[PDB]
């Protein structure tokens, strides 16, 4: 049959023919079962190389190559062809320590096309060291060559598989999607090596679900039932739209259905090489819905000669329906390309180049020697050659590099059904030729499938959950903004008091505010205030121009010439409240101003007792009245109001500090107004509670002779004063009590000067008026009455 | 010594075996391994002891000697496939044929006592598969190898992890420990582990918050996974080396305690027992094996090694090289190592079904043709075999049943000890009772999630597995749009929403309605105090002739009186819903009439002034103008200065009827405001004025006995107006914004009946009570 060729040195091999999907006693023999083209594929794929290498003269010259392939089951028959390979002629073979001297029937062995059964043989050829190089065998546990000695390989890895997926990932920017492996070793090994390698790469997984082992052609539990709607029911009502499948093609037909029945479209499905070119899973043709099928498998190459030579054409080493099972796949294969045929190919070839290389050859003359298969399995180690345009040459770790595929699923039979959209190059890790993929979203726009939306310019990122790349954006509050070069996850406040806005990353300077001289309420204070100095200089002008005059010696002489001289000197540091408030101003405010009020309010109200209520106690305490008489009673009283003063502004001082303040207003607070006490309600409440004190006082004594001439008057006009004052001062408790702004300073120093400009007019310019245009009630003789 | 010429024996029947007796590519040879391991002689000699006494006893095989091939396989494959192969090779030749099927062999061992290690139990399993050798493993318990698909003749006498695997979900389950972390070796028993434990877990309820592996000696990585989701359960399914370098990390990071839910590698290992501080990890609850021991096996063991020491039975009689070179004080740590009992047992398991094969009585065995090894697995299946008084079956699947016991680690003076508080024969029944916890007090360690959500939550996906909804309130102001949400969506901010709702609520308006109490309140008070005006208008305007109106002004009192009545009327347009004209015209309505009464009693306060403190040369001109014409030109112009502030004001000063979305909690506000302190500042600087002149000029006063005091009320006017409208501002400035216009209408409410109750009350009464006074000597 074509299963034999008889040669000088024979290639045994290993092809899945037949496989399971629908008593030990009874061996079940792989003729029984359903039959695979593929097998037959990669089997005449592996005939053809062969007598390619008996036709090429300048490749193994006179040198028949020789094959022996055995039908391998997918599970089931693994050990019975091994045997044959390593007994001899006489199917016996020998038990001993050393196998140097040992010569086997076959030199090389191509082996299976899975993992577990190309582990179960390379487990036995470990001993004779037969050189095996599987094809389609992706697992990782073949890298290694401690348990593997003998074992190289023609596809790689799991790991290159998965950085393919990964890198399709990131140039896409998903970071979040879903894992559905499989019962069985090969997806669960794939899932998590998926999921060591992606979770250093910035990207998360939604969930991971295994799918139940289910062959088709056969009826479903149910059980199994809800558990694909379990799992059909988590993937829609999950955010992810991005869906891996780590499964043979076998168990997915019932899973795709219950997609399909469920009414689930959107997922962007990634395939493994498992089911990434399986041609009925396409050939359901209801799937074109779902979303787009990308997935990852090895780049084709074109073998000249090959498609004509394919369609020209012991125990378990026989099938009888392969041809009928290849005759309707035929177009779809021509149409996909040669896939794992290639590796296949490439497998002999690299025997071939590695058995000429031991015997010698020189193009013309071989040698022939007895070969062994350790020391073809060394040269094997060693070849690098090149076929078809490509480098075949083995890595230390037993695989060749060939270039991957990222493949797209298109519903069109007039082209290629598996239409190549990417390559991916495992010698520098790098996935590169990216053409467009129709998309299934509206107008071809790239599937987002982002688990939390970028956060907008300015808001901070506050961790939602396990996963990294979870997050929620939440406003970061006034007052502070985010230094994105500095760490993004917590919001960073800027110092130099400055303040910021909501979502707003960039801190401002807030702007001083203060009283300036070019000003208009200043400006109007500043006029009123010159104004009233300048009649209190008249006033005072006048007052030394006359005296000894009964108006000015009744009256207290030094008294009001002390007063005068005060309120000019309040008067003239007035300014002084205008400007950047500094130590030295503020030092100079609350040490000038409380004390000149005060000083003239005690006056007055001192005045005001002497001249009303000094003559009804002198009844009742004789001797009190010969002590005031005797020493000067209101320049004492005067004296100890002073002290008091200067007693309780320096307690003020020592509480509420002399350091200006800054005061953050209700509004915008952009600006900040400076004052100099930061508390400065409590300290104007003192104030003004001592000053009332002394005022009830002054203006009922006042009041009680309001009608007594006394000296020219002088009760009448200080209750004047003392209510405008009292009336003054009830306004601005009044004005602080409902109002608090920037206009506080400019309203207290209003206060004051309106204040002041009362104890002046009210108290001194009747005397003036007296003076200036009453020559005649001026005089001496005017006493008596 | 010669202890491995005794690895032989010759017998009708000849069992296999492949024991760890050693420990440890480019030509073809097998590797030796020269160092020796205690554990695998230990269970070498089981296997001999189990032999011997089989062939012992006479109800047991009567009258048929069992041998056995003791083959040294190291942990490596290798060195193992050498020995399986020479076990099929036919008896008496080195050579073994490759045959079709398995019918065809003649196999020279009738059993193989499989190797200890499961790794290698694989290979060497799915080798004698294919002739269907009966093989029975000690010590091989991952799951994979009861399937009966590749492993027909593979049994074994330890149970499988599938069952201590069940057994710690249903402890997790029955505990209330729903929300668990799964960690594994990172060989092949954690992975094996992990799946199984995945797969129990999702039938049972019990979810895996990550599920990571643990690397042989990284975890930094595996620990802060563990230690973001909030999971006081840890199930630790891994080797002996991975868990003691875990646990050595977690030393080193200072990791807060938790229940280790351990596996029976390193549940009973000294490695991990003795790690220094371990004590503070928490309780460490694992499901060691419950199966007998050979209450002789270390006597035999040390009279076998005394007989082996003398020379004369050694003489009168390789696999083990180093074997023979030892001593009893290398083998006697391992003397009480449980393994021997599987040993023995599946020896004796391989012995009853070749007993069963061969159809015999105690008496004899009567003589047939040599039995093939894959007859025997038709009678291994359904095997019930007497095991030192314990009855023992294998399954239909090749797995032993035993029970299993909950043991938790117990803590006195750094000496952690096993206690017995559970039992698993395939239904958990624990004694939680007499656990003694970790935590402060012996309190149970609470880890659940939530399966389903409280109505009115949102739902947020945890686990590894889409497995737990954790429940979120959302504060007030939002509500769940739809279910499938992972965040509560706010309102249109026009619409309050309360704590823990599904939907929205809208925002309704409330303002000074004429239902409020205060309101009506007020609105007593201006009946009052408009009934008071009119009564007073009455008597001045009847009594028009009489002293007291002519002194006191005259048809001026009236205008007055029917200014102040105005006044009481303009408040009612404060309260009710914010129409703008309404809001726009509060104050200047309210202003004006205010403005020409306080100007009419200005007008009386000059007089008076005028004719008490002027001279009379003045007086004489001032006191002649001061009423008549000229007097109404000055309250016609007092009010035209009104008018122009108010229009001044209204037009560049905005009143505005805003609704403020978002002051109170539960309903909108349609709030009628103006600039601040700004507004009715201005338009009261008139007014301000007037009450401070009028105040001025007759606050002092020279009332003479034989006279009338024409003074007294109108400084107790003034008074009135000032102390109240300084008691105003700061109700305006304080009270709750509602309230704000009822504040309004009370001011100006109490300041019409203090001007009232001042000036025009007092003259009243002796109008209308005591009418001796009114004399134009005593008042003009
Ligand atoms: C070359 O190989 C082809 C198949 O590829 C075969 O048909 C042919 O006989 C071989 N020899 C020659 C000389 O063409
Ligand atoms: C079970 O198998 C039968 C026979 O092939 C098939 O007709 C049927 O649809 C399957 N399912 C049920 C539920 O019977
Ligand atoms: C869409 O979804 C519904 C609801 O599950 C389902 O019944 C229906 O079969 C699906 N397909 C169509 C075409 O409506
Ligand atoms: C191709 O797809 C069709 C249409 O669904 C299906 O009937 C057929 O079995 C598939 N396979 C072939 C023609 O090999
Ligand atoms: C292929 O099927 C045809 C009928 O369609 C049949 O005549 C032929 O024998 C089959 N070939 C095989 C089974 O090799
Ligand atoms: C194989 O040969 C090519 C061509 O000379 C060279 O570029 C390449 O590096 C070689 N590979 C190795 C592994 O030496
Ligand atoms: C796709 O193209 C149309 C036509 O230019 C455009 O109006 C439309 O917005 C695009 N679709 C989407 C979903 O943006
Ligand atoms: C923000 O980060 C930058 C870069 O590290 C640093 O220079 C700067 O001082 C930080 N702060 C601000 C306010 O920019
Ligand atoms: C078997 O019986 C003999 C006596 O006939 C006894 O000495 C020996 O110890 C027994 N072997 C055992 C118990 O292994
Ligand atoms: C084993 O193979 C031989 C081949 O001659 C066959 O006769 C025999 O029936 C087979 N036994 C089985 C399949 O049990
Ligand atoms: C335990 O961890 C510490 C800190 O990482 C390390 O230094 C030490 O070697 C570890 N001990 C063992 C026995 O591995
Ligand atoms: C573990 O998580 C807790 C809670 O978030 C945290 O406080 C602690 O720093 C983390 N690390 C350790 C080693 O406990
Ligand atoms: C017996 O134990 C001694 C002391 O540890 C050791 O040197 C010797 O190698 C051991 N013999 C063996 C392992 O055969
Ligand atoms: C049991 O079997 C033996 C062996 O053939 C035979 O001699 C004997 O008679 C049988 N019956 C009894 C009761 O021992
Ligand atoms: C062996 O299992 C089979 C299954 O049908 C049954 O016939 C038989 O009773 C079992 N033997 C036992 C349980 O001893
Ligand atoms: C397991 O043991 C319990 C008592 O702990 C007993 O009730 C039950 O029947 C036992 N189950 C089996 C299957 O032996």
């Amino acid at each position: 049959s074509d299963f034999y060729l008889p040669g000088d040195y024979l290639l045994g091999g290993l092809f899945s023919l037949h496989a399971n999907m629908k008593n030990f006693l009874q061996v079940p023999m792989c003729k029984e079962y359903e039959v695979k083209v593929i097998g037959y594929n990669l089997m005449q794929a592996m005939r053809f190389a062969v007598e390619e290498i008996n036709n090429d003269s300048s490749l193994l010259p006179g040198v028949l190559l020789g094959y022996e392939i055995v039908d391998v089951c997918y599970i089931s028959n693994n050990v019975q062809p091994v045997l044959y390979f390593l007994a001899h002629e006489d199917n016996l073979l020998p038990i001993q320590e050393d196998y140097s001297n040992y010569i086997s029937r076959v030199v090389a062995v191509i082996g299976p096309d899975n993992s577990e059964s190309v582990m179960t043989v390379a487990n036995f050829l470990s001993l004779f060291l037969l050189p095996q190089i599987t094809y389609s065998a992706i697992s990782d546990e073949l890298r290694d060559k401690v348990r593997f000695p003998a074992l190289l390989r023609t596809t790689p890895s799991a790991d290159h598989h998965i950085e393919a997926m990964v890198q399709l990932m990131l140039h896409f920017r998903w970071n979040w999607i879903i894992v559905l492996v499989s019962s069985d070793t090969y997806g669960r090994d794939n899932g998590q090596l998926l999921g060591e390698r992606v979770a250093r790469r910035d990207i998360c997984i939604a969930f991971q679900e295994t799918l139940p082992t289910l062959q088709p052609n056969q009826n479903m539990t149910s059980e199994e039932r809800q558990r694909l709607v379990t799992i059909v029911d988590k993937l829609q009502q999950s955010t992810a739209r991005v869906v891996v499948v780590f499964s043979p093609d076998l168990t997915l037909y019932h899973f795709f259905n219950e997609v399909l029945r469920q009414n689930f479209t959107g997922a962007v499905w990634i395939a493994s090489e498992s089911w990434a070119i399986d041609p009925v899973l396409h050939n359901l043709t209801e799937l074109r819905h779902l979303g787009t099928f990308l997935g990852i498998t090895i780049q084709s190459v074109p073998i000249p000669g090959f498609s004509e030579f394919r369609e020209w054409g012991t125990c378990n080493q026989e099938c009888d329906n392969c041809l009928n099972a290849t005759l309707s796949f035929n177009t779809i294969l021509r149409l996909s390309g040669e896939r794992v045929v290639y590796s296949v190919y490439s497998a002999v070839y690299a025997v071939a180049h590695a058995l000429h290389s031991l015997l010698g050859c020189d193009k013309s003359t071989c040698t022939k020697r007895v070969v062994y298969p350790w020391q073809l399995l060394e040269e094997i180690w060693k070849v690098n050659f090149t076929l078809l345009d490509h480098q075949i040459f083995f890595d230390p770790q037993g695989d060749v590099a060939l270039h991957l595929e990222i493949v797209q699923w298109q519903w069109d039979r007039s082209q290629n059904p598996f239409q190549s959209v990417a390559s991916y190059y495992p010698l520098q890790r790098q996935l590169k030729n990216i053409q467009d993929i129709s998309w299934h979203t509206i107008n071809n726009t790239i599937p987002m499938s982002m688990c939390s939306k970028r956060c907008q310019s300015g808001q901070k990122k506050k961790p939602v959950g396990i996963h990294v790349c979870c997050f929620e954006c939440i406003d970061c509050l006034p007052g502070t903004f985010l230094n994105h070069t500095e760490d993004e996850y917590e919001c960073q406040a800027c110092p130099n008091n400055e303040w910021s806005y909501q979502s707003e990353t960039s801190c401002f300077k807030r702007q001083l505010v203060f009283l300036e001289w070019h000003e208009a309420p200043t400006i109007a204070v500043a006029l009123l205030a010159a104004l009233g100095f300048l009649s209190t200089l008249a006033i005072l002008v006048i007052f030394w121009r006359h005296f000894q005059t009964p108006i000015v010696r009744s009256a207290g002489g030094p008294m009001c010439f002390l007063m005068l001289t005060l309120l000019l000197v309040a008067y003239m540091v007035v300014p002084v409240y205008v400007g950047p408030p500094k130590v030295s101003t503020c030092l100079c405010r609350q040490a000038l101003f409380p004390l000149c009020f005060t000083i003239c309010i005690s006056c007055i109200a001192v005045r005001s007792f002497q001249i009303v209520c000094a003559f009804k106690m002198a009844s009742r305490f004789p001797r009190a009245y010969s002590y005031w008489v005797r020493y000067q009673g209101p320049y004492v009283s005067m004296a100890f109001i002073t002290v008091l003063k200067m007693v309780i502004v320096v307690i003020g001082m020592l509480a509420t500090g002399l350091s200006p303040t800054t005061r953050t207003d209700p509004d915008d607070p952009k600006i900040t107004i400076v004052s100099c006490n930061p508390n400065y309600r409590n300290s104007l409440l003192f104030n003004t509670s001592l000053d009332l004190l002394l005022s009830v006082v002054g203006f009922s004594f006042a009041y009680m002779g309001k009608e007594l001439p006394t000296n020219y008057n002088e009760a009448k006009f200080i209750t004047l004063s003392m209510t405008f004052y009292f009336t003054s001062s009830v306004s601005l408790c009044t004005f602080m009590s409902a109002y608090s702004g920037v206009l506080v300073t400019i309203v207290d120093l209003l206060v004051t000067v309106l204040n002041l400009l009362a104890i002046s007019l009210g108290y001194f310019g009747p005397k003036c008026y007296m003076i200036l245009f009453y020559p005649e009630r001026n005089t001496p003789a005017y006493f008596n009455s | 010594l010669c202890l491995s010429q005794q690895l032989r024996m010759k017998g009708d029947y000849v069992l296999g075996g492949l024991f760890p007796l050693g420990e440890a590519r480019t030509r073809p040879s097998s590797p030796v391994c020269t160092r020796f391991s205690s554990n695998g002689l230990l269970w070498a000699l089981a296997m001999k002891m189990a032999v011997e006494e089989i062939n012992n006893k006479s109800d047991l095989l009567p009258g048929l000697r069992l041998g056995y091939d003791l083959f040294d396989t190291c942990s490596e494959p290798v060195v193992a496939m050498k020995p399986s192969l020479m076990f099929l090779a036919k008896a008496g030749s080195r050579d073994i044929a490759a045959y079709c099927n398995y019918t065809q062999y003649q196999p020279r061992v009738l059993a193989v006592i499989g190797p200890h290690s499961s790794e290698l139990a694989m290979v060497t399993g799915k080798f004698f598969s294919f002739f269907l050798m009966p093989q029975v493993s000690y010590g091989a318990s991952m799951e994979l190898l009861s399937a009966r698909e590749t492993f027909p003749s593979f049994f074994r006498t330890v149970p499988s992890d599938r069952v201590q695997l069940t057994a710690a979900a249903e402890l997790l389950q029955e505990f209330g420990w729903n929300w668990v972390a799964a960690l594994g070796s990172d060989d092949e028993y954690g992975r094996q582990g992990l799946s199984i434990f995945s797969a129990l877990a999702a039938a049972r309820g019990i979810c895996i918050a990550h599920e990571g592996l643990v690397p042989l000696p990284k975890v930094q990585d595996v620990l802060h996974q563990v230690n973001q989701s909030s999971v006081q359960v840890v199930l630790l399914f891994a080797s002996v080396h991975a868990a003691h370098a875990l646990f050595n990390y977690s030393i080193s990071s200072r990791l807060s305690p938790k229940v280790w839910v351990a596996s029976e590698a390193w549940l009973t290992s000294d490695l991990v027992m003795g790690l220094p501080g371990m004590a503070q990890m928490g309780t460490v609850l694992g499901f060691l094996q419950r199966g007998a021991q050979l209450h002789e096996f270390p006597q035999y063991v040390k009279t076998h090694l005394a007989l082996a020491t003398d020379p004369a039975f050694c003489s009168a009689l390789q696999r083990c090289p180093q074997c023979d070179c030892i001593t009893l004080q290398n083998v006697s740590a391992g003397l009480n190592h449980h393994q021997t009992f599987s040993v023995y047992a599946a020896v004796y398991s391989v012995a009853q079904a070749l007993h069963n094969t061969l159809q015999c009585n105690a008496s004899g065995c009567p003589a047939q043709d040599p039995v093939k090894p894959w007859q025997l697995l038709e009678n291994m299946y359904n095997l019930t075999f007497h095991v030192g008084g314990l009855p023992l079956r294998f399954d239909s699947s090749g797995n032993v049943d035993m029970e299993y016991d909950l043991k938790l680690w117990v803590w006195q003076g750094s000496v952690p000890r096993l206690h017995d508080v559970g039992r698993f024969n395939g239904s958990l029944r624990t004694e939680r009772l007499k656990i003694r916890w970790h935590t402060s007090d012996n309190q149970k360690p609470v880890s659940r999630c939530s399966r389903q959500c409280q109505e009115g939550q949102v739902r947020r996906v945890k686990g590894f597995h889409s497995c737990c909804y954790d429940c979120v309130d959302c504060e007030a102001g939002s509500y769940r749009q739809n279910p499938d949400d992972i965040a509560c969506t706010f309102c249109g901010q026009d619409e309050w929403s309360p704590e823990r709702s599904t939907r929205c609520f809208r925002r309704r308006s409330r303002f000074l309605a004429w239902g409020e109490p205060a309101v009506l309140l007020l609105l007593l008070l201006l009946s009052l105090a408009l009934g008071l005006v009119l009564a007073a208008l009455g008597l001045f305007v009847h009594h028009r002739d009489s002293p007291l109106v002519q002194a006191s002004g005259g048809p001026l009192a009236c205008f007055g009186l029917v200014c102040l009545g105005l006044v009481c009327l303009s408040v009612l347009l404060f309260p009710g819903q914010p129409s703008p004209a309404r809001c726009l015209a509060q104050q200047p309505l309210s202003h004006l009439p205010l403005t020409g009464c306080l100007s009419t009693l200005f007008l009386q306060a000059a007089e008076i002034f005028v004719e008490s403190e002027l001279p009379l040369s003045w007086a004489d001109r001032l006191s002649g103008c001061l009423r008549g014409p000229w007097a109404w030109l000055v309250v016609l112009l007092a009010m035209l200065v009104e008018v122009a502030l108010c229009t001044w004001y209204l037009v560049a000063f905005p009143p505005e009827v805003v609704t403020d979305w978002h002051m109170l909690p539960t309903e909108a506000l349609v709030h009628c405001r103006t600039r601040s302190w700004v507004s009715f500042g201005l338009a009261h600087a008139t007014n301000a004025t007037l009450a401070f002149l009028c105040f001025l000029g007759t606050f002092l006063v020279r009332s003479q006995p034989g006279r009338y005091n024409r003074a007294r009320g109108l400084t107790f006017a003034m008074l009135a107006y000032f102390i109240t409208w300084v008691s105003f501002v700061p109700l305006l400035a304080n009270v709750q914004v509602v309230l704000r216009p009822a504040v309004q209408m009370g001011a100006l409410l109490l300041c019409v009946l203090g001007i009232l109750a001042a000036f025009h009350l007092p003259r009243c009464y002796l109008l209308m009570r005591q009418p001796g006074l009114n004399t134009p000597e005593f008042f003009l």
